[PDB]
């Protein structure tokens, strides 16, 4: 019962700090994650054309 | 007329207050009615009597019927510390015995007692209520945590 | 060898000593102490991260190690609670002692004034 | 031994603070703030 | 690419790191800087074209980037950051306790104050009761 009292205290301090900064850090996290998705879709599109170009050089 | 003339009075009267006020140390939220009971004959009894007035001054803001200068109290305090001797050093043995007291002392029958002197069934009731107090403190926190979490 | 950190009292994997006091620390705690408090933790003198001298230098089951963490974390938090509980008890003893002292000064003040009357009876 | 004086002193201190016993032990402001500052850093 | 150049500030497509800098540059930038100035823009150390290595990703065996946010390293990291906070918290509590516990031991005058009251009151009584 003493141990759980401190876990709950540290939980409160974490939650209160989380209330200050979670909304910003999650927004910042998404803004980084969005960049990876667009850059991955760039790589996906770039490699698709290269596969298609090989089909072209084969047919030609 | 409102700086130094009254700033002196602000600090002067603060030096008349008890050191518990001046240091902002903890002080009880209500003066225990048992803490003023005395045999009215020992030196300890009149010091306990005056201590009860100091507590009422600091807890209830009920000032004493007589007030003393810092000079009287410092002259009185000088008379103590010139008399007092053999003030014990802090050591590992002292740490051991104070820690033992914090486990040995529990309230029972609405009074603080040794744990080992109580009847066994009274020890069980005391430890039950001691545990139930901690479970109260947890639940008071957990509700606050869940409130913030839900948001 | 076994080295004990002055902050945590635990065996440390990275013992470091400060020139401002000569007490050994875990690097990570003392850097965080310096970064928060600036002083040496034991001598209270000014300290800085460049004044730190590095000292010279198995696994069993993941379900077991996770249970060793659980039990060890409960011990660390139990200690922290007992310190907060003991610290309030020390403050409660202290403030009581000052009240006894201040009440005794009022008694000694009261009696010493009354003792002047015996010279003019 | 000193334990007698320690016990009686502590007993009086508990008795003076009797009505506060139901309060949980506090967290000092310096310690709460130094937790938060480390977390923010 | 995800690499951002330290000097141009752009997300580069020609990532190169130099051994003296420990820092990331565009190839097209650093070669002319070496040509015109022979110097690391960051540390102001010397540079030469053999000190430069170009970054790559997505080779065979290259693990998929974890994006789930949770990870074993990051959980162990924040469990470590909890532990450091609790020990430095506990250390300052232990220091606070030592200060309070020290002075209340030095302040243990109260029995000697009581003897002074006994001595004063008994003198008072003999001085009050002589007429």
């Amino acid at each position: 019962a003493k141990a759980q009292n401190e876990h709950l205290l540290m939980r409160q301090i974490n939650l209160e700090l989380m209330d200050e900064y979670a909304a910003e850090s999650y927004l910042q996290r998404n803004k980084v994650m969005e960049d990876l998705l667009t850059h991955a879709e760039k790589e996906l599109r770039k490699t698709k054309e290269a596969v298609m170009e090989v089909h072209a050089n084969r047919k030609m | 007329n409102k700086a130094k003339r009254n700033a002196e009075n602000r600090v002067r009267n603060m030096k008349m207050r008890s050191q518990v006020i001046q240091r902002s140390l903890p002080k009880p939220t209500k003066v225990n009615e048992q803490a003023t009971r005395a045999t009215n004959s020992s030196a300890d009894d009149m010091v306990k009597a005056e201590m009860s007035k100091l507590l009422a001054w600091d807890v209830d803001n009920k000032p004493p019927s007589v007030i003393y200068s810092r000079e009287e109290l410092d002259a009185a305090a000088d008379l103590i510390k010139q008399e007092a001797e053999s003030g014990p050093e802090l050591n590992s043995l002292m740490w051991k015995v104070v820690e033992q007291c914090t486990s040995e002392i529990i309230l029972s029958k609405d009074k603080f007692t040794r744990i080992a002197i109580l009847p066994r069934e009274e020890q069980m009731k005391a430890l039950n209520d001691e545990f139930q107090m901690y479970r109260g403190w947890m639940n008071q926190r957990a509700k606050r945590a869940a409130k913030v979490e839900k948001k | 060898m076994s080295f004990v950190c002055g902050i945590s009292g635990e065996l440390t994997e990275d013992p470091v000593v400060s020139q401002v006091s000569g007490h050994i620390f875990d690097r990570r705690l003392i850097v965080k102490f310096i970064a928060e408090n600036g002083t040496d933790p034991i001598s209270h003198g000014e300290l800085s991260e460049d004044q730190l001298v590095s000292l010279k230098s198995s696994g069993t089951s993941i379900p077991s190690l996770l249970k060793m963490l659980q039990d060890e974390w409960d011990t660390v938090m139990l200690n922290s609670f007992s310190l907060r509980q003991q610290l309030q008890i020390a403050r409660q003893e202290l403030s009581h002692s000052l009240y006894q002292h201040d009440a005794a000064c009022r008694v000694i003040s009261r009696l010493s004034k009354e003792l002047t009357a015996a010279r003019e009876a | 031994a000193l334990l007698n004086q320690v016990f009686k002193s502590l007993k009086r201190a508990q008795d003076l603070f009797y009505h506060d016993y139901a309060q949980p032990p506090p967290m000092p402001e310096e310690n709460d703030s130094l937790i938060r500052s480390m977390k923010r850093k």
